């Protein structure tokens, strides 16, 4: 038995002693503050466990306990949504009419005149409108009662207390040894089967036994208070057979492999449910079954205590070719002896997954009546875009940290990491050329369109009435997807999503999903997206590759991961660290995500969202102006920003006035960022000296000497303020626009 | 080329010589301090101006001072 | 095997002997172009570069120019190609003036006489190639 | 007839003059001792 | 309580948060009892 | 009166703003059933609006042509309910805060670990100075006369100039 | 001045100009700056002491 | 030592990197470092990558003095080699000896060195820049 549980007993005593000794974790900060830099260094080095201890075992134990604390915070955050739905919401009135009642689960206290924020959301309720989509998520689970929300909140509180106790227990009572964490094959098998496949299996079971009958009865017109309770549906084959006439046969067709008898509640019809404008829940349960079987099957791959299985060291070391030398040899030790490498991979995967979630949940609305809730769709898309962008920047940050700290040349000789590091100039040069080519083309077409329209030459533009740039490949892929049911998806009733072409889906006048037509403006903005992604990749990859050394500075690894410069020498070595590369790439991530969400908002308001009247008359929100106005920068400025800021600037005196307040405040914070971003430390230090003179004159000098913020801290403060102001301005603008139309 | 000067507040604690990445500084005998040595800059044409010596000086307002001046292919750190 | 090795058997030069840099196909291609072909005077190198470049340069002005939907499209494209060729010739002359000063001359390209011969060949070749592609474009229905 | 002077002087000045000045300035930059 | 938990509660961020919460509470209750005051 | 302004109790635009403010909430009130806490909250808002406007009329504020109260920071005695009396109140409170901070600074300087007394506050002593700073205009004057408030000037550090 | 004296620094380019410090050691030899003064406030590099000459210290308190 | 370099010293086995010297090393200035090893081991190159150092004597060409001194710092703070020599090769095959000049390291005192750039007063007693106006000289 090689895979075993080895655990130390009572390693660290639980005491409130180092709570009163701040900065105890590091050697330098524990000696007490002399200046007002020890405070910021205390805050910056709190989670840098690799610089506190040289033992990987203690670092891993700290990571595990911190994971438990994070999971406790997330459980409390789930419990807040369930409790606010139970006690502070209009979820019942929304259930009785989920097309005219606006969801709201957040009520303000009247003290200062802020009771105007309690708007008329419908159903005899006053509160702030909710764009989280938790109401549709609860309706997709069959939570028609307000008691089940309360008990879900109580269970979430219990689970959060459990995670707090587990975090204390695994650091102070039973902390696992280093050999426990390095069982990556066992961890991989257990995650792939028990977490993913068993979660899919249990959720498919809940779906089949609770959400399918309750949502079927809800779509049939039965009021929520006359629907059988989920425990009355769980153990009633007669009632389920009344709803789905396949439970008469019971579990026997499952074991006899006659799975075709279960096609009443396990379908592959595709498309959207016409009643709710969402995916069929039978398709969802079938999807979760397929995923559960696939994940449990995949969790049987890696070797554990028994002789069957794979070793991941042998898989990696067998993959090598002529052009790559030793191949993947030595990556197993890298990924089993370093946490920063695992962050660099997992953050990239999680950011890309969040972006995939954003692209998939708008064209395929998975919750009932979420497609006709336009604020929910816009908020979810923009949210997951921003989360994905932040995580994909953090992946490059931790790759740089690994390259500075945990890299070893003796371990990684002539493998893929060494070969990548030995030709980094070619990579950075060619990616530089690609960035310049994409930028010149994609942006100069916009500038050329601006010039032609300003010179009174619309016939010389890059438009559909002019020189055309038709995205022929995307149109071909759309035509392939539209013809998939029957030909390349023979057991399919409808298309995967209606964005690829097909039929307009309408739920009580509003458009749920209709085909999205691609023109030359779509070609132009997709090339803009590719260019912005490429420049962000250029900055982050240059930071990762040149983290150890460069032609300018041969010993950059000896200076650390983050450091301000190496003096004014060599003409100037400002922002040479990989940290400054992450700092510069975060701005370009912000630019890319802002352009992506602007494209989404304008295209969906212009060509998808709207109303339908008699004889299929489609009237969109903005009037189909994306095709001719998204070709010029002036068209963007006038028809998107100026035209859609009318809702956020006229929100004063109404229930949306908080959005205007946050609009102004986020503009203020964004402008406040440039103070740190443009200026430098020495001026502020001299001004602080001038203030310290007056303080010394009035016997007011603090013993902790006041200092200006450090150069790295000044850059970090400016970047954080810039991101907060930008995301706040876009947040308030989107929410105030899309709530009011 | 930059110009490097060492003033008589030197204590001969050698940190500037160790901090130098371009072999500009060296220790010469002296009699004005307890250590019996003072820093010197005999190879100021190899100075790049990164001021690592000025970060390493412990004396109040550093004794070794680097003044940025003319730029050559060595003081710019150009490999091309 | 190992198809990426140090460039020209020196492991410390800033280049690699990849299948792109040191293949026999790439050597045959980039050892037989006019700027690299053996036994060529600089004037002939410039001429052979210029005719291809002029043919090229009259390419995009005729199709995408402001007067593309005009009966005088090909003439305007030819004149625009002539202007761009003149600008490139002026750039070549000023590059030769700034780069090759106090040189011994000869059949080497990196000299005053060699670069003057190269620029003269490029200019006459570029004007000729633009004219030839004008003639072929005016009678494109022949093919 | 003074209706020719814009179309004569504006291209000559604005295009030809700074191009020759850029070429001359570049040559004067790169001449050495 | 303890001789060392009180020392943690005596730290600058905990005391700042507690005192700002007390000040905000006092001002909010004053606004609740004496609202919309422009003049004295 | 002052600057051509009229009293808010004698201004028609102020009464028009009153009517508009109550009519907006009355129009918001019509979609709620009576006895529901939303209805009670809205009528409480209406009563609060009426009380606020009546108070602004009664306090003697001056409204302009827009019907909004205009504060006179001149220093006239009949407008001392404006700036001057809150000025005295804030000056007292700000001097209280400054003197409490200065007294605790002196105490923390006179101890053995001045740095640790500023990140970890000596709460009993801090409360002592904080409550004893109520007589700051007298204590500060006594320290100024005694010569303990101000450093002579040759003892504070200065830049070379 | 003696060891343990409280002195005021008169060097204009020093961080502790017109500030009080404590004499630590007076070296008896050919040193140009023999007196060692230790201060309670660190400078920008964080260095507490410095070597000073006998004419750069104004003296405040005897040992 | 003197201005002599053995051109036939074996080099560390390196797979070739895109960090080596460019065209202005055979034209303007080139640097080399030679050291003595006791065993065959792997060291990190200052121009990225990893190379195996040969047991015995090694020779390595770099483009600037900073790279040679960074490699020497690596050969000191890590596995102990303290007899490295840094040279400067001119395009006319002329070599000049730079590091360990007088034979000993610069941090250790050596009798026979002359102080260059020493100033006989404190830094706060420099002349004002008005007193050097229209003279060409400076207040350093
Ligand atoms: C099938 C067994 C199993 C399961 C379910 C998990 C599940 C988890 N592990 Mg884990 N692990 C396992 C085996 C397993 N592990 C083994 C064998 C090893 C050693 C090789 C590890 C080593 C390991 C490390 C080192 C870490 C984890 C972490 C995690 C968490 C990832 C965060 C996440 O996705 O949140 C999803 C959240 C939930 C699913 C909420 C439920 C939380 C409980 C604890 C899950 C199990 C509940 C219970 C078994 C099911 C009862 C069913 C009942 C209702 C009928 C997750 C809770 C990480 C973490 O977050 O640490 C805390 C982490 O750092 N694991
Ligand atoms: C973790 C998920 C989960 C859970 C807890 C259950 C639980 C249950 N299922 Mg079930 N089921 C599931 C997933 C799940 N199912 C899936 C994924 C499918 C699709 C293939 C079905 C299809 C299904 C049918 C068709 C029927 C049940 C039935 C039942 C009930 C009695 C079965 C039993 O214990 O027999 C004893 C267990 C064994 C013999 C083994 C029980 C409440 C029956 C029911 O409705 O009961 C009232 C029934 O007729 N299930
Ligand atoms: C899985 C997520 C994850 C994890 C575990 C870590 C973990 C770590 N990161 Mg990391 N990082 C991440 C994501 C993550 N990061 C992402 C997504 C980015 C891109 C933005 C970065 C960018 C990054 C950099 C650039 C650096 C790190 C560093 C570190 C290390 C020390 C962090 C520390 O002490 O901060 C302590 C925690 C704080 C100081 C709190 C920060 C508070 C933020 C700035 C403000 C948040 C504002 C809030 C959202 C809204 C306020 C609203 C307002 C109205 C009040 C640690 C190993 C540092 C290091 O040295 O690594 C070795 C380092 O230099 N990370
Ligand atoms: C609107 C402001 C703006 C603009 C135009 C640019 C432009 C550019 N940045 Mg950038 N940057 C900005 C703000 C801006 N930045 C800010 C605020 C920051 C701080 C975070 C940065 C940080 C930053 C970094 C860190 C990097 C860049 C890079 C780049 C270049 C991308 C390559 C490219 O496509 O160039 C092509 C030129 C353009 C896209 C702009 C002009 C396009 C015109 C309209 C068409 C072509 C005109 C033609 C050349 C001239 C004809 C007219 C002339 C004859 C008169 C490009 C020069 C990257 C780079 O240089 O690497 C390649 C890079 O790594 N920038
Ligand atoms: C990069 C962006 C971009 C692009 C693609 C264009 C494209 C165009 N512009 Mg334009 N323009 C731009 C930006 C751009 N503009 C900007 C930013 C401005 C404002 C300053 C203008 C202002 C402007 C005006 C005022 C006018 C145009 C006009 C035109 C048209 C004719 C121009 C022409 O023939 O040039 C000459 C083109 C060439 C010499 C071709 C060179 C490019 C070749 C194809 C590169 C090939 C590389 C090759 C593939 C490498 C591989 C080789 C390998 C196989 C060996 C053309 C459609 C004219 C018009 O009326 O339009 C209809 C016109 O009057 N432009
Ligand atoms: C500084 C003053 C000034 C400025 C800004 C302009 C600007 C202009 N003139 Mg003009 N002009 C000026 C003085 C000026 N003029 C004077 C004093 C005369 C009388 C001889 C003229 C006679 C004149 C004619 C006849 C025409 C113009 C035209 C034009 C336009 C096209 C540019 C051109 O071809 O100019 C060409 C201008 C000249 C050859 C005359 C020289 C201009 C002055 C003397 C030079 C001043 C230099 C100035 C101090 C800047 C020095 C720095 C510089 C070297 C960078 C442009 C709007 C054309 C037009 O109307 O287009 C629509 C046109 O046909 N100009
Ligand atoms: C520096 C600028 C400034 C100033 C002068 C004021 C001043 C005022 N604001 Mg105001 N405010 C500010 C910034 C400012 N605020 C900012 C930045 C915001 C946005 C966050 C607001 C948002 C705001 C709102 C939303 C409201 C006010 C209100 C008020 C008034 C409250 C009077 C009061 O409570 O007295 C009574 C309080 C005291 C007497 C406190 C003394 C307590 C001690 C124990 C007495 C000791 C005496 C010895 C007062 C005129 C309120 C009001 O009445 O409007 C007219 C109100 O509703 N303000
Ligand atoms: C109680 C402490 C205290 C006192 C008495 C003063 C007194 C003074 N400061 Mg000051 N200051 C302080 C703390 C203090 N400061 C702190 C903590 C900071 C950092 C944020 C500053 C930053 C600062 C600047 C940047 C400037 C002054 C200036 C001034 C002078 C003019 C008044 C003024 O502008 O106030 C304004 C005061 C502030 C903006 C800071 C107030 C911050 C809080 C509210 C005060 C601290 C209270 C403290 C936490 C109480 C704890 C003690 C308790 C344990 C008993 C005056 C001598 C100005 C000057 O030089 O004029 C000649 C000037 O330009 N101060
Ligand atoms: C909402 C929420 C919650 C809740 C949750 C829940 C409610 C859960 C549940 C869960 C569950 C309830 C789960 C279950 C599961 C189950 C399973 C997972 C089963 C499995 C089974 C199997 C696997 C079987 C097998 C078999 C076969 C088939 C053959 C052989 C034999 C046997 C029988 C063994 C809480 C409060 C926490 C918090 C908040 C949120
Ligand atoms: C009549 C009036 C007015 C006017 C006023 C004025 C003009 C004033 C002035 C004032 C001034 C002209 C002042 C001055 C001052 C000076 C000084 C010099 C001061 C100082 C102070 C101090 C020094 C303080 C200190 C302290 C204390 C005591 C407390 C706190 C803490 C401390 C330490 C800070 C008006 C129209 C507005 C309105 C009406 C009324
Ligand atoms: C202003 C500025 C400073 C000075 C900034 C300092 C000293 C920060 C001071 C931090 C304060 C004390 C934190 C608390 C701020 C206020 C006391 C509280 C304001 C609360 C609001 C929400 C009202 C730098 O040190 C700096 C360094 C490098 C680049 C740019 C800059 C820079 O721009």
């Amino acid at each position: 038995s090689k895979v075993r549980v080895i655990v130390d007993k009572d390693p660290v005593a639980t005491s409130f002693e180092k709570w009163a000794q701040p900065g105890h974790f590091s050697r330098t900060l524990a000696k007490g503050p002399k200046t007002t830099t020890w405070i910021w260094n205390l805050h910056a080095d709190a989670h840098d466990f690799d610089s506190q201890t040289s033992s990987l075992e203690d670092i891993s134990r700290k990571i595990f306990s911190a994971h438990f604390g994070q999971l406790a915070i997330i459980f409390l955050w789930v419990s807040q949504a369930y409790f606010h739905g139970a006690r502070f919401s209009n979820y019942s009135a929304w259930l009785l009419n989920p097309t005219s009642i606006k969801p709201s689960a957040q009520v303000v206290w009247p003290v200062v005149g802020q009771e105007i924020l309690n708007g008329d959301v419908g159903g005899g309720f006053s509160g702030v409108q909710i764009t989280s989509g938790v109401f549709q998520m609860w309706r997709a689970s069959g939570i028609t009662n307000e008691t089940e929300l309360y008990w879900t909140a109580m269970g979430g509180l219990m689970m959060s207390a459990l995670m707090v106790f587990a975090g204390w227990f695994h650091y102070h009572k039973a902390a696992p040894k280093l050999e426990w964490f390095q069982n990556v094959e066992s961890m991989m098998n257990h995650h792939l089967a028990g977490l993913l496949g068993l979660g899919c299996l249990s959720w498919s079971g809940h779906q089949i036994h609770i959400s399918l009958p309750i949502n079927k009865l809800l779509d049939a017109g039965v009021a929520p208070q006359e629907i059988p309770l989920p425990h009355e549906l769980l153990f009633n084959q007669d009632l389920m057979a009344q709803l789905y006439p396949s439970f008469k046969k019971g579990l026997l067709p499952f074991f006899t492999l006659n799975w075709g008898e279960y096609s009443d509640f396990l379908t592959f019809k595709g498309g959207l449910n016409p009643i709710t404008g969402s995916l069929w829940l039978s398709d969802t349960a079938h999807h979760h079954l397929a995923l559960a079987v696939l994940f449990i099957f995949a969790g049987h791959m890696y070797r554990t205590n028994w002789g069957i299985g794979h070793s991941m060291k042998e898989i990696l070391e067998a993959h090598k070719g002529p052009l790559t030398g030793e191949g993947h040899k030595g990556l197993y030790e890298i990924l089993t002896t370093s946490w920063h490498a695992q962050l660099a991979i997992n953050l990239a995967m999680m950011g890309s997954l969040s972006i995939i979630v954003a692209h998939h949940m708008y064209a395929m609305p998975p919750y009932p009546y979420i497609a006709v809730d336009y604020p929910t769709q816009l908020s979810l898309f923009t949210h997951h875009m921003w989360i994905g962008g932040f995580c994909v920047c953090g992946a490059a940050a931790h790759g740089a940290i690994f390259m500075v700290r945990d890299y070893s040349p003796v371990q990684s000789y002539n493998n893929l990491l060494d070969r990548v590091l030995r030709h980094r100039d070619a990579i950075i040069s060619h990616l530089n050329w690609v960035c310049i080519f994409l930028g010149t083309h994609s942006f100069g077409l916009y500038i050329h369109n601006d010039t032609m329209r300003a010179l009174g030459r619309p016939q010389d533009m890059f438009s559909d009435k002019a020189i055309q740039l038709q995205p022929i490949f995307a149109k071909w892929v759309q035509s392939l997807h539209t013809l998939a049911p029957g030909n390349t998806a023979p057991n399919s009733l409808a298309t995967a999503s209606y964005a690829f072409g097909g039929d307009v889906v309408a739920v009580n006048g509003k458009i749920a999903m209709m085909p999205i037509q691609l023109g030359t403006a779509d070609f132009l903005v997709h090339h803009i997206h590719a260019f912005t992604i490429h420049v962000t990749v250029l900055i982050l990859l240059k930071g990762v590759l040149f983290a150890r050394s460069s032609r300018l500075i041969p010993d950059k690894a000896n200076l650390g991961f983050r450091f301000p410069c190496d003096g004014p020498g060599r003409g100037g070595t400002c922002q040479v660290s990989a940290w400054d590369h992450i700092f510069l790439g975060l701005f370009w991530m912000y630019n890319c995500i802002s352009v992506v969400i602007f494209h989404f908002s304008w295209k969906m308001q212009s060509d998808v969202w709207g109303t339908i009247s008699e004889k299929g008359k489609i009237t969109h929100i903005t009037g189909g102006n994306f095709a001719n106005s998204a070709l010029t920068i002036n068209g963007w400025l006038r028809d998107f920003l100026w035209s859609q800021a009318s809702q956020v600037i006229q929100s004063y005196g109404s229930a949306l006035s908080a959005y205007g307040i946050i609009f102004l405040g986020a503009h203020f914070i964004w402008a406040f960022s440039l103070m740190f971003l443009f200026s430098g430390r020495g001026y502020w230090q001299e001004l602080i000296e001038s203030v310290v003179w007056a303080h010394n004159k009035l016997k007011l000098a603090p013993a902790i000497q006041p200092r200006a913020l450090s150069i790295t801290q000044g850059r970090a403060v400016g970047l954080a303020h810039y991101l907060l102001g930008g995301i706040g301005t876009t947040w308030s603008f989107f929410l105030a626009r899309i709530i009011s139309v | 080329s930059h110009s490097v000067r060492v003033y008589d507040t030197c204590i001969g604690c050698t940190q500037c010589v160790r901090a130098c990445p371009c072999d500009v500084l060296e220790m010469v005998p002296w009699d004005g301090c307890k250590a019996g040595q003072i820093a010197s800059a005999p190879r100021a044409e190899d100075c790049i101006g990164c001021k690592r010596c000025e970060t390493a000086c412990p004396t109040d307002f550093l004794s070794v001072r680097v003044y940025l001046g003319s730029e050559t292919t060595r003081s710019l750190g150009l490999t091309y | 095997s190992e198809f990426v090795k140090p460039y020209n058997n020196d492991p410390f030069v800033g280049n690699l002997s990849t299948p792109v840099t040191t293949s026999t196909a790439t050597k045959l291609y980039l050892g037989n172009l006019p700027i690299y072909r053996k036994g060529l005077s600089p004037l002939l190198r410039g001429l052979e570069i210029g005719m291809a470049h002029g043919y090229f340069l009259i390419g995009p002005f005729y199709i995408l120019g402001p007067l593309r939907n005009s009966p005088n499209a090909l003439l305007v494209g030819l004149f625009s190609a002539f202007g761009l060729i003149l600008i490139l010739t002026l750039g070549l002359t000023i590059y030769g003036l700034a780069s090759f000063q106090g040189t011994e001359g000869g059949e080497n390209l990196e000299s005053a006489k060699g670069w003057r011969n190269f620029t003269s060949g490029f200019s006459i070749g570029a004007f000729g190639g633009a004219s030839v592609a004008y003639v072929l474009l005016d009678n494109i229905s022949f093919f | 007839s003074a209706s020719f002077l814009p179309s004569i002087l504006t291209p000559v000045v604005t295009l030809v003059f700074p191009g020759l000045m850029f070429a001359l300035f570049f040559v004067l930059i790169e001449q050495e001792e | 309580m303890s001789k060392d938990l009180l020392k943690y509660l005596s730290t600058a961020p905990v005391l700042l948060t507690a005192w700002m919460s007390l000040t905000a509470g006092m001002i909010i209750e004053i606004q609740r009892f004496f609202p919309d005051s422009l003049s004295f | 009166d002052v600057s051509g302004l009229t009293p808010c109790k004698d201004s028609a635009v102020f009464k028009k703003r009153l009517d508009g403010s109550v009519k907006k909430l009355q129009a918001r009130l019509a979609n709620y059933t009576e006895g529901t806490p939303a209805y009670l909250a809205l009528e409480q808002q209406i009563d609060q609006t009426k009380a606020r406007f009546a108070k602004y009329g009664d306090k003697g504020l001056l409204c302009g042509a827009d019907g909004l109260p205009h504060l006179i920071a001149d220093g006239r005695p009949d407008h001392a309910g404006e700036f001057v009396i809150p000025a005295f109140g804030f000056l007292y409170i700000a001097g209280w805060i400054g003197w409490a901070g200065r007294s605790y600074l002196q105490f923390s300087k006179k101890t053995d670990k001045p740095n640790e007394n500023e990140i970890i506050i000596n709460v009993p002593v801090a409360l002592g100075m904080m409550s004893g700073a109520f007589l700051w205009p007298l204590a500060a004057w006594k320290e100024l006369i005694n010569g303990q408030l101000l450093v002579p000037g040759d003892e504070v550090t200065v830049s070379p100039r | 001045i003696e060891r343990g004296s409280k002195v005021r620094v008169l060097r204009p380019e020093s961080y502790w100009f017109q500030e009080c410090g404590s004499v630590a050691t007076i070296a008896k030899g050919g040193d140009r700056y023999p007196v060692v003064v230790r201060f309670e406030k660190v400078n920008y590099p964080g260095v507490a002491p410095n070597n000073f000459a006998l004419d750069e210290l104004g003296e405040v308190e005897a040992p | 030592t003197s201005d002599v370099l053995n051109l036939q010293i074996p080099t560390p086995t390196f797979g070739g990197s895109t960090g080596g010297w460019l065209r202005a090393a055979e034209i303007e200035e080139k640097y080399a470092i030679t050291w003595t090893s006791k065993k065959e081991q792997i060291f990190e190159m200052p121009t990225s990558g990893a190379a195996i150092m040969q047991k015995g004597e090694n020779l390595l060409y770099l483009a600037k003095k900073e790279q040679c001194l960074a490699l020497s710092t690596q050969l000191r703070t890590l596995f102990k080699i303290s007899d490295y020599k840094i040279y400067r090769i001119f395009p006319n095959s002329e070599v000049q000896y730079l590091h360990p000049k007088d034979g000993v390291f610069p941090e250790k005192l050596n009798e026979g060195r002359i102080g260059v750039g020493n100033v006989g007063y404190s830094i706060g007693k420099n002349p004002n820049p008005v007193n050097v106006k229209f003279t060409g000289k400076n207040t350093f």
